[PDB]
């Protein structure tokens, strides 16, 4: 293949410079399997994309949900003995736990031992993300400022 | 059993209007024969960490006459949260094993939500939570508004106020949203407007709603006229212009009132009406807080009363 | 396996685990040149390594000298046009300029809008590095921070 | 001109024992021959940033007893960097285009040298910066030290207290370590021990150091005996435990003292030296303190001279 | 003797060009030609009741600069009228019969007027009062402005900033609108938009300006470009929205600035102008700043000489 790995995920599709922030993300470096990165790779109709490829390695649901809110271009590609035994683009979650951190300042998820926890509304411009805790909704772009 | 036995009453959006209307025919019922011992041998907390004289003294008192002990405290500076720097969470999980229910006011928006995950069985009855959500106030607001108007339904409802930071107005605007044909009138400083969440449930369900910059032009087609504080203490310092208040009720704007039209104020209030309007057949604010009672006894014997037969 | 590049700079040699690192302390990523990065590759020199391709971008003595501080094995081979035109290897630089901060909590550089600077030194196990301001020395394992 | 024209003074750590040598020849040159014109028409700046007696006030009468003119401030409060928020670097860009020179003390580690980046021409000397340098300081000791004992080379000195904070004690150790066969002994509590680095450094050079627990230990050994002061203010409060002084001295303890031995603290002295030593021919701390008059214009007149004084 | 002897000088506004161009000939004179014992015998009162770094230290550098003796403070805090309670118009009473020219800055606009009233015969130098004035900032930078435009008419002028509070630029439109077909415009949020009777002014003289919301709109057609900083410490907590400087200016915006356009600021510098401006050809404020020796040993000289220097 364009390189290969017997059983593993290939992420392809990764909008450019979104896949170095999901390496990071999804803690792939903590690994000792065989990992190929292709930083910024040619993509016909979008031109540059990143290319993921963990060898023996599969993602854990949560980082298939985030994966939707974070590029939803993106292929999962689950390969056994080098076949693709399935090819999945990911869809948008009901809710998102733990990772996101509410643009509220006065919530009371940022004091206290507790999950965050996102309901996600596909509004037709936009994801927009209810918080659990102090019940305010935001636009994805504002939740995700990196 | 009732729909409320045991239940969490953190957000108007968790009630229905059949358990909205379950509570004020209750209220009715409670205003018309007392229950001085309905709550006979329960203890409930009074937890409020954010200053209060109704929402606490109502509470209160509604537990008393219907016969509960009280324990709690008005402010977190002499708790062990408050000096020896305890959570949030592990306060509650203690208190959740001495008492039957919790009523608690606190800062942050969502600490009752919060609370209700370290509570265990005890139901937690949320008395304002930052500037979210202030579901009691809703309900005696109901129950007043009933009583005046005989119907919830086709009112033409004007809220003048800060609409922003106003736990009232969110939690009062999303209940008539479960009544028929209700029709809004917003009057708010720019910086102190609606949510836009609210807004967006509002044009989902197919309600009307309208801004406008003076309370003239809209009295005399208002039902009730709904007058909120500006909250201070929840400004951004970016906000320091809008804490006088913009628009001042003077008994003279009354003039072209409907006969039936009623102020209402969940109070404090401060310059915002003119104390010429409480002389007027049209101010109705401290009826409504009276009101307070019916409605927060109605709460507490459905949350801890499997069936009530009254 | 990995990619062939027509001109550029290949950081071979990198220990596993710390190609990462230098592709995060250094801007490596940020740029819009194709990459290559092969975490956990067979080495038999080493078990395992990590390897860079960057294709059209050239490092200089400093530079090369900077990634001695995590990999002084490292040979950052230079290529033009597929030959194998230098083979260049990590010497300790002896400062290092803006990627660090300083430990030191009263120190100036927190509070001023100047590059950090540390003056490297081979004390007798580990590296030590003066801030150039404050002119404590520190570990350099503490200075990676935490 | 001479080795130290336009020259800034931040470290010890950047002289060379020639350099040292020189500024204490200027000093007995001027001490003997007084210049009064000397830097007549220069204007030097005099800002610190923290407090002062010493420093500051021998550092002003040194440029007037050499003809030359001080502007300045004693207080950050009052300047724009103090009220209105300006850069430090600003602050010391705008007044490189007023000042011949500029002695500078600030509370953080570095201050000084970050000054000299943006201090384009104009020489910088280093009044204190943080718990880090005072060159300054360490001068006028050395000038006291061959004053008193003859020589600045194979001396038994012994620096009690604060090494951790303690500017000046950095300053100087680095200073000896630049003569031959100086001995060194450090009592100091373990949280507020020498700096690590130092310590390096004299292993380098071959320097004999050892630590004590105490002053009666050292006493029939040393020549110099350093007293320094608990850095108060720069305590974190995990140090709380060591404020006061643990060791004192008092009168009675130079019973086995070397009729040569001189006691010399950089000052302020707070409870560590007993008022009583202040009538032995050992107590020679305020000697010290004027011969900064002496050590100060000679660093001032070698910075702005090219032609060296006599 | 020369036209300014004995002169107050507290407001641009009743200044001649005739004068303006006078103290900026005397400037390029002095800053040709220093005279060091021009005022010998002399003492000035520098009395700061409110923060700096420039004005008072160059100002002070300035009278050295020239021979003459300064005594003062430069807080408030430590005189009879901040411990004592006594009347600024006693101080200014008791400090006529000591020094020969005060230079005064203070927090109320209009406090050197008042100061002029008691000096009797001794000139007042205004170094800010309040919001209102800051005549010496005004002539520093019309000597920056014609030390790089060659010009002091007929040139493009973006004024950008707090406006409402800016001394420095209520001062420096007056002082531009007396020179021929100079063009103003003005960047500021309305909030602080610039005094109405500065406009009106400038409306009587037939002097054209135009509002504008960005900085790229005036770039490729403005020839001084002068920011300023939002004074903080003036503003009522209705303008705390705006305390952040709206218009920031980082090093891109120049790629469509005229070679000759010179940028300059009268510092404290906050957020406003981002650092990378520093290393462009534009970036002239640090040495704007500097050129206030020359601007105040200038107007020193005039006043206290009668004899116009050379
Ligand atoms: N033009 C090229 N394009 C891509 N990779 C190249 C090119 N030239 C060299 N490389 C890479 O850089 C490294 C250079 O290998 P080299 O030319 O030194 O032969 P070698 O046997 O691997 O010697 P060594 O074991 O010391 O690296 C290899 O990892 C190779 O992939
Ligand atoms: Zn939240
Ligand atoms: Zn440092």
């Amino acid at each position: 293949g364009v390189e290969a790995i017997k059983r593993g995920t290939v992420i392809d599709h990764i909008p450019a410079q979104i896949g170095f922030k999901l390496l990071s993300l999804f803690k792939l470096t903590e690994t000792d399997q065989r990992i190929t990165i292709g930083l910024n790779l040619p993509s016909g109709e979008m031109g540059r994309k990143d290319l993921i490829k963990i060898e023996n390695t599969f993602l854990s649901e949560d980082q298939v949900d985030q994966l939707a809110l974070y590029a939803p271009q993106a292929t999962v590609n689950r390969i056994d003995n080098y076949e693709v035994v399935g090819k999945s683009r990911p869809s948008l979650p009901e809710r998102i736990d733990n990772v996101l951190v509410c643009p509220n300042s006065n919530c009371i998820s940022h004091a206290e031992p507790v999950s965050s926890s996102f309901a996600v509304r596909k509004r037709a411009n936009d994801i927009a993300l209810k918080c659990k805790y102090c019940e305010k909704e935001f636009s994805h772009n504002v939740v995700l400022a990196n | 059993a009732n729909p409320l036995y045991q239940k969490h009453i953190i957000s108007i959006n968790d009630l229905s209007r059949d358990d909205l209307n379950l509570v004020l025919a209750t209220a009715a019922k409670l205003k018309a024969n007392p229950q001085p011992e309905l709550l006979k041998h329960k203890v409930i907390a009074s937890c409020f960490f954010e200053a209060s004289t109704r929402t606490r003294l109502s509470f209160q008192t509604s537990m008393h006459r219907l016969g509960a002990s009280v324990v709690g405290f008005s402010d977190s500076a002499n708790t062990s949260l408050g000096k020896k720097g305890e959570t949030l969470a592990d306060t509650i999980s203690v208190i959740s094993t001495y008492v039957d229910a919790i009523v608690m006011r606190h800062p942050q928006e969502g600490a009752a939500r919060l609370a209700t995950e370290f509570s265990g069985n005890v139901p937690v009855l949320n008395a304002g939570d930052g500037s979210n959500q202030h579901p009691t106030q809703t309900l005696l607001d109901l129950f007043t508004i009933q009583q005046t108007e005989g119907r919830l339904d086709n009112l033409h409802v004007a809220m003048v106020g800060d609409l922003k930071y106003g736990r009232t107005v969110h939690s009062l605007t999303q209940a008539l949203a479960k009544f028929d044909g209700n029709r809004f009138y917003f009057i708010a400083p720019d910086a102190l407007a609606m949510p836009e969440y609210i807004l967006d449930m509002l044009d989902e369900k197919g309600i009307a709603w309208s801004l406008h910059s003076s309370i003239e032009e809209v009295m005399a087609e208002v039902d009730i006229l709904y007058m909120t504080r500006v909250q201070k203490e929840r400004l951004d310092p970016s906000e320091y212009a809008n804490v006088k208040a913009q628009f001042v009720l003077r008994a003279s704007d009354l003039h072209n009132a409907k006969a039936n039209m009623k102020v209402l104020h969940p109070l404090p209030r401060v310059d915002e009406i003119a104390t010429d309007v409480d002389k007027t057949p049209h101010a109705w604010y401290f009826q409504q807080a009276g009101n307070g009672i019916f409605a927060r006894q109605a709460l507490l014997a459905l949350v801890l009363n499997r069936d009530l037969v009254l």
